[PDB]
């Protein structure tokens, strides 16, 4: 029948990457960055433990964003009462902290797991380039 | 702008006779000149802010950890500590008279625990209405009436979070402002306020600058009586 099919014994090893977003676009780079945080780029991908990677973002506010979405694109999000929809543009993100929406759309593309909770737990989206993670000594890469 | 406060303990509640016969109720705190625990910088701390030291106590009559504190800081073991947003214009360890903070015709605001109602009715809590109880009325009498909130997969089948139902009133912390101040007592530092105020009669309250009326003064004087022999 089989060779029985194998895969690991929880021996996974992860390590930190270091990204800057400044004329990335945000779907073309998000794909590549779940697919990285998710453990789908690997080659021996197991997702029975686990497979995948950290992520940490450096100046989220400098990523670019594409045509007319900036001010016509809008995003909704609701709280659980009357009127709790709050509907914001791509801009108006960028007046604001915009990392969580880069956040979201990563999140966006996660399938419903019970894994996927600390697919995501391993993403740090920062404004900011300093902060204590970069005493880890990361895998530096970027541009996935 | 930044916020000047200062608390107090309420004594009980009268009225005074202020200028052109207006009979005012009065609210009498004794405000205890308290002294800072520390001081949030907007640099350092990132956010302005102070933190009181008040209802001072015996080193003795205090819990090891904040007392040792208090001591190790030179600062005095109080009941109560409490942080006010907003203020660095103050340094750290000091004895403020707050007749320099607030004017005799200043506006405040004022941040006090109310009277515990505990669990009450939404027929006191939220205010609802009944109408004629004869006629027939059924059961009960201090009642809402309709909960309709979805019947049937069409509307909303549901029951709304955040809702305005009956539940725990009074016992919370809630804030009036724009109350006019009127009497000053140096003598042991203690404020007349002007309207109906929350907070127990020797509870603590804070009296901190009204946002809405930073630097809204008015003239106020105290109509003594005029039948002096």
């Amino acid at each position: 029948k089989t060779s029985m099919l194998t895969k690991e014994q929880a021996n996974k090893r992860r390590q930190w990457y270091i990204v800057d977003a400044a004329g990335l676009v945000l779907g073309k780079l998000a794909v590549k960055a779940a697919d990285l945080i998710r453990g789908k780029n690997k080659v021996d991908f197991t997702p029975n433990q686990d497979c995948g990677d950290y992520l940490i973002i450096i100046n989220s506010d400098q990523v670019v964003l594409t045509g007319n979405k900036k001010e016509n694109e809008f995003w909704y999000h609701h709280s659980q009462y009357i009127g709790g929809i709050k509907k914001v543009s791509g801009r108006d993100m960028l007046k604001k902290q915009s990392d969580k929406l880069v956040y979201n759309a990563v999140k966006g593309m996660l399938p419903d797991n019970r894994l996927s909770r600390r697919w995501i737990t391993k993403v740090h989206v920062f404004k900011g380039d300093k902060h204590n993670m970069e005493a880890q000594k990361p895998t530096t890469l970027n541009w996935s | 702008m930044e916020i000047r406060g200062i608390f107090g303990v309420k004594v009980g509640m009268s009225q005074v006779f202020t200028t052109n016969n207006e009979r005012l109720p009065i609210t009498v705190i004794y405000c205890e000149p308290n002294q800072v625990a520390g001081v949030k910088t907007e640099a350092k701390d990132k956010y302005s802010a102070t933190l009181l030291s008040f209802d001072t106590v015996e080193n003795k009559k205090l819990n090891k950890p904040q007392q040792g504190f208090f001591e190790k800081n030179n600062l005095k073991p109080t009941k109560h500590l409490q942080e006010i947003r907003n203020m660095t214009g103050f340094e750290m360890g000091q004895q403020i008279t707050p007749q320099n903070l607030f004017q005799v015709g200043e506006y405040v605001d004022v941040s006090a625990i109310s009277k515990g109602r505990g669990f009450t009715g939404a027929i006191k809590r939220w205010n609802f209405k009944i109408g004629p109880l004869g006629h027939g009325a059924g059961y009960p009498h201090r009642f809402q009436g309709s909960v309709q909130a979805g019947r049937g997969g069409a509307s909303a089948q549901r029951v709304f979070k955040g809702k305005k139902m009956s539940g725990h009133y009074g016992h919370e912390k809630v804030t009036v402002q724009n109350l006019r101040i009127v009497g000053f007592d140096e003598a042991n530092m203690l404020v007349l306020v002007s309207g109906a105020i929350a907070g127990p009669e020797g509870g603590v309250v804070l009296i901190r600058t009204a946002k809405k009326k930073p630097g809204v003064v008015k003239p106020i004087e105290l109509a003594v009586q005029t039948e002096k022999a």
